[PDB]
């Protein structure tokens, strides 16, 4: 019992989208299918391949022919996105498919709103100087958040997030510049340069 | 339907973490409760089927927790107790609901069991204010030093609601935690009002409140 | 964090209330062993929870008397038997009164009064205590303590005795006596003490050491001598002796110890046919199905992993996680076609049409029900393959019934021949390639066992490990069971062989089933150690012997005798002092 | 209590058989036994 599905699927609103479970050696008629939004339980798009079990939208739908087992999904929506997973059935345990990320285009891209942060007066006490800066309903998730030590290149002690998913169906990013309060206050401005689709932005607090 | 399970856990690697998946919403003994691993990073991976009236379950090969999948009949409760732990172990275990044939058929697993199998310690919050620069000046709190995930961060104890943007933890240089939540103020609620991010971190016990000032 | 420092001789305690004198006496009881790790705490400018294991130890150094409490217990909820203990201006203050308990349970001190240090009702150090099933009332200086709950005794020992030294537990040897015996009956887990909020304090943790004591005329024990500190120590212990005169003497006996196991079983060979069952092209029917009895072979139950394998992997009886060692007995797998959904009507606590007529299984049953399709194959359509529709009744465990007589539904008699009321009880299943996947005939075989309770034939599929050599191992061949240290070997075995053996019968050598050749055998190590020491009247330096052994497994020396440790090598030679083995005589000169 | 006398005894749960005496050998305070290199019973404390 062993079958995959491609990584993901990047595509665009109002095109449809058939997510791929292709099962290697020995099939049978029955498999299943998910979507999972990140960190949630995986609910079934479908049942027995055949069959888009009760409360799964008709966007959603199933079939399968010898190794080729489909989810065909229609005409994307911006808060659809999700991991999408199969199941084989029988032939011995199963290799759950390793999932679809839903990656929809024409969705708004944004300047990410930059929250910028010094150290908490704790923080520069305590000696850990963390001046943090923050990204905001920007699209896609991307991002290169180049701190800015007065003016000079940070090569090391600053924290990036890898985007991630928000209320909003937009993206959001968290980054820290961690410091020793000295490292803080001898150099006037951190600034939050952030390169999104190319462009940097700048938010900064002078220190 | 409905499961009910275990809490967020930090285990150590050949410990065993005792998942409870009970049911709720629906009956225990009409259905195989599948178990399913998500480990952060990872796809689902199957570990085992459960059937509700026979202690017998068919489990991985793969990754062999020696996991035994327990039928309690009394409290309904398909129990998945993971042993062979290991840092791969840290996952989401999603019991899965499903017939009794060879009839596969799951839909609402449980919600998630996020359990951490790690050799490090439950370690909650250091919470820390964050400094402000029409009319609306930026602060907050940044969530610091804290394992394992999840983390809810509450502000004011239920006193602030609105305005707040929560953006979930960095991984960091340590491989740990700092998440920072943000809410959006008005310049003239500064001084009038009190800003205080409850940062709760339940596997090890921690509850530090603090005050967010200009 | 902890500071750690050096037990010393702390810790030692009248093991009970007898009396002796002069007399070295061997007592095996929890004490605080010598010489070792003791996790210290501070009261600066602090008293967390700790373990209590099986018992603790205690100590202070106090001037100002600010360490004055212990609270001990399971849970500190009150969901126990509360501990306490307080002492009170000198005047000792006990309870297990139990309550509701706080975060920073302390003590107040207040600076420069009349009355000194105040808050001496200060005491927010929980709620309030309810239930009482006990009570009683009453740098330069050091405390000691014990506490240990056995058999629903906490006890306590003391001694209130001065001393010079800041830094740590002075050097020296105090006995302690018991002060009190608490009935209290709780199990205590855990404790924390209670300081006096504006004072260094020691734990270490029992351990069931072995003491030589000494008590004296008036029977203080004035001296003793943990057993395994070390190897002098042990020798001290044989003797019943604080003196050990010169010469070697015998003391232990170690053992080399196992490193994993060896499980063996022949691999390929012969197993258990679960390939003849399960591939078998045509299964019998589900009124009349094929009981294979498997015997005395290892199991094939690896092999059913790559294939078309199963619709499901079913086990009603046991887990088949347990199947691979699990041992069967009597093995019976259940070779039959069904139509699909009669899968769900062979199991346990299933009622349908397959359960009730023409196929049976316990509700208690012990097996694992397996089935596949067979769409693919039987079908052209199939008409091999058939069911009984229906009989008077209800089926019992493992009854095959082939009768092919005919269901009279009516009162008239059927006279052999069907009619009005006369029902073909065997219904045939045409599978057509045009009908579904519930329709499908599922290739079915059930596992039928007794588990235990009948002996020894077949077992659970191969759990035969791989083998290692040269090092001490434990291992188990084919049922054979020993340990040793395997190696190559060039004893040709005979080939319908299995056992060497010995001129004592012990077992000299094996073959290995999975790859025939010929392994010996060896027992661990052995050796006694012999401690070889000039007087205790000269030094405390000993010299073990490891005797009769290669030196591995332990300045190191190899003798004739065995491991030597703790002696160099001369190539001197003189008159023999301590005699050793061999013509190897240790002595204590430079 | 009689002494010099060969007696049957209970004391305090300890009991045995033998001729009671007045002894010098000192005891300790918490000690209730005496005893001898056999773990014998020797001396005892009369607790009264
Ligand atoms: C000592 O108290 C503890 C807790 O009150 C008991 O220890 C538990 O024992 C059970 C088995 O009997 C274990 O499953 C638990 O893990 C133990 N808990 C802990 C914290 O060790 C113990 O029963 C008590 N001692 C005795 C002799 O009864
Ligand atoms: C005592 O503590 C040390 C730490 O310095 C540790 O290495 C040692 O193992 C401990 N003692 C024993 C007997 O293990
Ligand atoms: C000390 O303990 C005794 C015990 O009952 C108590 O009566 C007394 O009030 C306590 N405090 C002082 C200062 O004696
Ligand atoms: C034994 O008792 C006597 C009492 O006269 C005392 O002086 C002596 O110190 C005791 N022995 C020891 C070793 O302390
Ligand atoms: C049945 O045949 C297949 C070949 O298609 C083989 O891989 C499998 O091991 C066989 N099953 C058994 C139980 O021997
Ligand atoms: C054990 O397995 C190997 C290969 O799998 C085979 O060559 C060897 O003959 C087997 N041993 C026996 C006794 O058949
Ligand atoms: C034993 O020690 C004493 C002094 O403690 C010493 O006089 C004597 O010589 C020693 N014994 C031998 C055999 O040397
Ligand atoms: C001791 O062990 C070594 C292996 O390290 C071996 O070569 C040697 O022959 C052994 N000698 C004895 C006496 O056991
Ligand atoms: C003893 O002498 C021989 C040569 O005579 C030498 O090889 C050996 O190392 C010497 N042993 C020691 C312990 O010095
Ligand atoms: C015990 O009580 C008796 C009288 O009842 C008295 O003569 C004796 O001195 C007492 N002894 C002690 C130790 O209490």
């Amino acid at each position: 019992i062993v079958l995959t599905q491609s990584p993901f699927q990047s595509v665009s609103p109002k095109e449809k989208v058939t997510i791929t479970c292709r099962a290697s050696q020995s099939i049978s008629s029955n498999l299943h299918w998910y979507q999972q939004k990140p960190d949630q339980s995986p609910k079934l798009l479908i049942k027995y391949a055949s069959q888009s079990i009760s409360g799964i939208p008709s966007r959603f739908s199933g079939s399968g022919s010898g190794t080729d087992f489909t989810l065909t999904i229609n005409s994307l929506e911006a808060e659809d996105f999700g991991i999408y997973f199969c199941q084989q059935t029988n032939f011995w345990p199963y290799i759950f498919g390793q999932g679809t990320k839903l990656e929809i285009l024409k969705r708004t891209v944004a300047a990410p709103s930059v929250f910028i942060f010094p150290p908490s007066d704790e923080q520069l006490k305590s000696g850990t100087a963390s001046v943090v800066c923050l990204l905001n309903n920007f699209y896609p998730r991307e991002a290169k958040v180049q701190w800015k030590v007065d003016n000079a290149l940070q090569s090391g002690n600053s924290e990036s997030v890898t985007e991630q998913d928000s209320k909003d169906s937009t993206y959001s990013l968290s980054s820290t510049l961690t410091l020793s309060k000295a490292d803080y206050e001898k150099h006037k401005v951190y600034a939050c340069e952030v390169t999104h689709q190319g462009l940097s932005s700048t938010k900064s607090f002078n220190r | 339907v409905q499961l009910v399970q275990s809490g967020a856990e930090v285990k150590k690697p050949g410990a065993t973490v005792k998942i409870s998946c009970k049911v709720s919403g629906y009956s225990f003994s009409n259905y195989y409760i599948h178990w399913v691993k998500q480990a952060p990073g990872k796809s689902l991976e199957w570990i085992g089927y459960i059937d509700p009236f026979n202690g017998g379950t068919s489990d991985n090969l793969k990754f062999k927790g020696a996991a035994t999948l327990t039928a309690d009949t009394s409290t309904d409760t398909a129990y998945m107790e993971l042993s062979s732990l290991r840092s791969e172990d840290t996952a989401v275990y999603y019991c899965a609901r499903s017939e009794y044939d060879p009839y596969y058929v799951m839909d609402y697993w449980g919600q998630g069991t996020t359990v951490t199998v790690s050799s490090a310690s439950t370690k909650g919050p250091s919470v820390f204010p964050l400094a402000p620069s029409g009319g609306t000046a930026a602060l907050g709190c940044l969530v610091k030093d804290y394992f394992p995930e999840p983390v809810t961060v509450s502000w004011n104890s239920g006193a602030l609601t609105s305005g707040v943007h929560t953006f979930p933890a960095v991984l960091q240089s340590s491989g740990l935690y700092s998440l920072s939540s943000v809410v959006t103020v008005p310049s003239s609620s500064l001084g009038t009002q009190t800003y205080i991010c409850n940062v709760n971190h339940k596997p090890s016990n921690t509850k530090v409140d603090k005050k967010v000032e200009p | 964090p902890p500071a750690y420092t050096n037990s010393f001789t702390r810790g030692v305690y009248y093991p009970d209330k007898v009396f002796r004198s002069s007399v070295l006496h061997s007592t095996q009881d929890l004490f605080l062993p010598f010489f070792s790790n003791v996790t210290w705490f501070h009261a600066i400018h602090d008293n967390p929870v700790l373990p209590f294991n099986d018992g603790v130890y205690f100590a202070s150094t106090e001037k100002s008397n600010i360490i004055r409490g212990w609270i001990f217990g399971t849970t500190l909820d009150s969901k126990t038997q509360s501990l306490l203990i307080v002492n009170n201006a000198t005047n000792v203050v006990i309870k297990v009164c139990e309550f509701q308990f706080c975060n920073d349970p302390f003590l107040g001190v207040y600076y420069h009064k009349n009355n000194k240090s105040w808050m001496e009702s200060e005491f927010r150090v929980y709620s309030s205590a309810n239930n009482c099933t006990f009570e009683y009332v009453s740098f330069k200086n050091l405390r000691e303590f014990v506490f240990k709950n056995i058999d629903g005794y906490f006890k306590i020992y003391s001694k209130h005795t001065p001393i010079n030294l800041v830094r740590d537990l002075p050097q020296g040897f105090s006995a302690l006596e018991p002060l009190v015996d608490l009935p209290i009956g709780i199990n205590i887990t855990r404790f924390q003490t209670l300081l006096a909020l504006h004072a260094a304090y020691y734990v270490g943790y029992l351990q069931p050491r072995t003491f030589l004591l000494k008590y004296n005329e008036n029977g203080t024990i004035t001296d003793a001598v943990d057993c395994a500190l070390d190897p002098l120590s042990e020798t001290k212990c044989t003797l019943k002796s604080f003196t050990v005169e010169k010469g070697i003497y015998q003391t232990s006996n170690f053992r080399v110890q196992p490193t994993e196991s060896i499980v063996r079983f022949p691999n390929i060979t012969n197993l258990c046919p679960f390939g003849e069952v399960f591939n078998a092209t045509r299964f019998a029917s589900v009124y009349a199905w094929n009981r294979k009895r498997i015997s005395n072979c290892v199991a094939d139950y690896s092999v059913l992993y790559n294939s078309a394998s199963f619709s499901t992997f079913k086990c009603y009886g046991v887990s088949p996680t347990k199947l691979n060692d699990l041992c069967f007995t009597n093995v019976y797998a259940d070779s039959f076609v069904i139509r699909g959904d009669e899968v769900r009507q062979i199991a346990p606590g299933q009622t349908g049409k397959i359960a009730d007529y023409n196929y049976k299984l316990p509700d208690d049953f012990t097996g694992c029900v397996i089935a596949w399709n067979s769409n693919n194959l039987d079908s052209k359509g199939n008409y091999n393959y058939l069911y009984r529709l229906f009989r008077k009744s209800n089926l019992k465990p493992f009854e095959r019934d082939i009768s092919t007589e005919i269901y009279q539904a009516g009162s008239t008699p059927c006279n052999g021949v069907e009619g009005f009321n006369c029902y073909f009880p065997l219904q045939s299943y045409g599978f057509q390639p045009t009908n579904g996947v519930g329709y499908q005939p599922y290739r079915v075989v059930v596992l039928s066992f007794e588990l235990l309770h009948a002996p020894a034939t077949v077992c659970g599929p191969k759990k035969s490990t791989n083998l290692v050599k040269n090092k001490c191992v434990n291992f188990n061949f084919n049922g054979l069971t020993g340990t040793g240290v395997l190696t190559e070997s060039n004893k040709k075995f005979l080939p319908f062989q299995q056992f060497g053996r010995d001129i004592a019968d012990t077992t000299d050598a094996v073959r290995d089933p999975q790859t025939l050749e010929i392994l010996d055998i060896t027992p661990c190590s052995f050796g006694g150690v012999s401690v070889i020491t000039p007087g205790t009247n000269t030094s405390n330096q000993v010299a073990v012997l490891y005797q009769d052994v290669n030196c591995t497994e332990v300045n190191v020396f190899q003798t004739r005798a065995g491991c030597l440790i703790g002696a160099e090598h001369v190539n001197n030679s003189y008159e023999c002092d301590i005699p050793i083995g061999a013509g190897i005589c240790a002595s204590y000169q430079t």
